[PDB]
């Protein structure tokens, strides 16, 4: 349920929305959410980042390095880990070419779908309140209650002769 | 090597800020950086005018609209004195307090009023002291009466302003 400015997934942009409605968005939905934290965690380089040494992938340690598929394996389903919010990983294709010296994994990741807890700072509001009265119908009745008995006493007459 | 007075603009003060961005992660995108630059080029203004600030209130440069504030805490009223010689004048008076009117000296007050060979001085046996201008840029009768102030208490003075030699 992390709130966040929303990322356009085609583009990497900010999402400001179709030609039809353009604007600035938030990322509601935990999936959309999660999409964003996992693809900032994973193209921002260990240490590139001012004001935090800490947070990235350590890409160097890796690229133009004779190493192991099995030793990056674990280091990428590792980082994944590192959110509060990941129930598993389903499935991970790790495959690696010697010609073109590529490499490419394939995996996807499950999370669930929480509630809103409040919608004060979001919009709208959940409550009916009253409508007041018209004009003098407060202190002498309503004309509404002749309308629905006269429906009633039509709606009667035609039920009980057959059609 | 450098300059001692560090207020001074930011050099390339735009290009600074995007250069944090982590990993050219958003760079090539063209909405974010334009979100980006419309906030940081407004601290661009903010940022020239700090100068400004500072750099207008001195009295080298100080307009007249301000200049009065300057003069006004040195007990130098504007009077009828109009913008160019008024500033002469609060420079004549500051200058006046650390002086004490000889002869070297008084060429050297004349000096800042007249250029280099615009101003000469003759001298005479009883207390007669003579004032030649040549390349006055302003009008003097305003400016006559500190000319008088920073001379000895007894001085005798003639006062003769013509353009050239």
């Amino acid at each position: 349920q992390f709130k966040d400015l929303l990322l356009d997934p085609l583009t990497g942009d900010l999402d400001f929305g179709t030609p039809g409605d353009r604007g600035m968005r938030l990322a509601l939905t935990n999936q959309l959410s999660l999409r964003q934290r996992l693809y900032l965690r994973f193209a921002i380089w260990a240490g590139d980042w001012y004001f935090d040494e800490t947070f990235g992938f350590p890409y160097r340690t890796f690229v133009g390095k004779k190493t192991v598929k099995a030793v990056l394996d674990g280091r990428i389903k590792s980082e994944v880990r590192q959110e509060p919010d990941v129930l598993q990983i389903t499935d991970f294709q790790s495959t690696m070419d010697v010609v073109s010296r590529s490499y490419k994994c394939f995996f996807t990741v499950v999370t669930a779908e929480g509630e809103e807890i409040s919608l004060a700072f979001v919009g709208e509001d959940e409550y009916q309140y009253p409508t007041p009265p018209e004009s003098n119908v407060q202190l002498c009745g309503d004309e509404g209650v002749i309308i629905n008995f006269k429906n009633k006493l039509y709606y009667l007459i035609n039920f009980r002769l057959p059609k | 090597l450098k300059d001692v007075n560090h207020i001074h603009p930011l050099p390339d003060f735009v290009r600074g800020g995007f250069d944090y961005v982590p990993s050219d992660i958003f760079s090539g995108k063209e909405n974010f950086e334009q979100t980006l630059r419309i906030l940081l080029e407004r601290l661009e203004f903010i940022d020239q005018k700090m100068v400004e600030l500072a750099e207008l209130r001195t009295t080298l440069n100080a307009e007249d609209a301000i200049l009065d504030e300057i003069g006004r805490q040195l007990g130098i009223y504007r009077n009828g004195l109009n913008d160019p010689e008024y500033r002469a004048v609060i420079m004549i008076l500051t200058g006046n307090n650390s002086k004490s009117g000889t002869r070297a000296d008084i060429i050297a007050t004349l000096k800042q009023l007249f250029g280099e060979d615009g101003v000469t001085t003759y001298k005479g046996y009883n207390y007669r002291l003579d004032i030649n201008i040549f390349n006055t840029c302003m009008e003097v009768t305003d400016i006559l009466p500190e000319i008088i102030d920073m001379l000895p208490l007894v001085t005798h003075l003639r006062v003769v302003e013509n353009q050239g030699y």
